[PDB]
């Protein structure tokens, strides 16, 4: 587990529960798709711990 | 998308709920990124390479 995938993740969860909307719901879910990607996760945690 | 994110903000905010206005500028911030987006595009490259290796394997 990465804390700051983990973190994100969380945030966007957070999101989900809370925005109640057709478009949010979808949009939320897109994210979490996004967060969820292998290839995202390379890249955010090599930029994360380059900087 | 940069549009998603910021309709999610401003969504946010119509709410009262400013717990994830840092988080998401962020996360903005990281996706616009121009080490970032380096990143990316060579890690598919060599995402590609790799793919066109298992497939000369049989």
């Amino acid at each position: 587990q990465d804390p700051d995938v983990e973190d994100l993740f969380s945030s966007l969860k957070h999101i989900q529960h809370t925005l109640v909307d057709s478009q949010s719901q979808e949009d939320i879910s897109l994210l979490l798709q996004l967060v969820q990607n292998r290839d995202f996760q390379n890249a955010f945690k090599i930029h994360n711990a380059v900087t | 998308v940069l549009q998603v994110l910021d309709r999610l903000k401003m969504k946010l905010q119509e709410k009262g709920d400013t717990s994830q206005n840092e988080k998401l500028s962020m996360f903005y911030e990281t996706l616009k990124s121009p080490l970032f987006n380096q990143i990316l595009t060579l890690q598919q490259s060599i995402k590609q390479l790799k793919g066109q290796l298992n497939h000369i394997l049989e």
